[PDB]
Formats: C-alpha cells, sequence, structure tokens
C-alpha cells in the first residue's frame, strides 16, 4: 500500500536502527527483566476474581 | 522515541548530500549494512568498516556514532 524508497536503502538503513538497539532484548539476548520471554503475550487468565468483566472474575463472587 | 526511523533517513540524505560528488562512499555504506543484514559481518565490523569507510569527513562519522548506543 505504501510506496518508500528504494530497497536497498530501506535494508540498510532498517539494519541500522535495528544494530543501534540491536544489543539487549530488540535483537540481542540479554536481561529478561525488561521484556525477553514476553514478546506479544496473548494475555488470558483464567477467571480470577473482580479485574473486569471481559473473561475473567471468577464465576459469580 | 530514542533512536528514530526518520534520523537515520535524514541523516542518510545528509551522506548523499556532502559525498553527491562521490556515490562510491554511499554504495558501500548500504552495501556494508545489507551484508550485516544478511549474514556475512558483526556489529564492530559494521562500525569499523564504516568508519573507515568515511575516511576525511569526522562530521559523518561523529553523527554516526551518536546512533549507536554509547557508554
Amino acid at each position: 500500500s505504501s510506496t518508500w524508497l528504494s530497497e536497498a536503502e530501506m535494508i540498510a538503513l532498517a539494519g541500522l536502527l535495528q544494530m543501534s538497539q540491536g544489543e539487549q532484548t530488540p535483537n540481542c539476548v540479554a536481561s529478561s527483566l525488561p521484556s525477553t520471554s514476553c514478546p506479544d503475550p496473548v494475555s488470558v487468565s483464567e477467571d480470577p476474581g473482580p479485574s473486569g468483566d471481559q473473561s475473567c472474575s471468577g464465576t459469580d463472587t | 522515541q530514542r533512536l528514530k526511523v526518520e534520523d537515520a533517513l535524514s541523516y542518510l540524505d545528509q551522506v548523499k548530500l556532502q559525498f553527491g560528488s562521490q556515490p562510491q562512499v554511499y554504495n558501500d555504506f548500504l552495501d556494508i549494512m545489507k551484508e550485516f543484514k544478511s549474514q556475512s559481518i558483526d556489529t564492530p565490523g559494521v562500525i569499523s568498516r564504516v568508519s573507515q569507510l568515511f575516511k576525511g569527513h569526522p562530521d559523518l562519522i561523529m553523527g554516526f556514532n551518536t546512533f549507536l548506543p554509547p557508554g
């Protein structure tokens, strides 16, 4: 849908911005405190209790 | 919010401007990035090669290291 400049510059640049950050959690593997084991979970748990009428809240109490 | 890609592109144009009479350094720069983007060299290789790829203009280099993580 969105056409940008040449693919060559798009790739080289991609790696540029990815390298300047690819030394911790973005690409590299280090420090599991920020975000390493949770890239993009589905966010869901068994109905526990008062926490919204979405789909998780015990049963009635 | 920290690095920003738009700023990087602006830097790309800046390089193409200065070395407008020498599109060689440009092609070599992006080419290198692709080699690292695919499978060939590592981070230290890109930083070193590029540093020597711009031998003569400490300006672009000075602003280039800004992108990479300081410390």
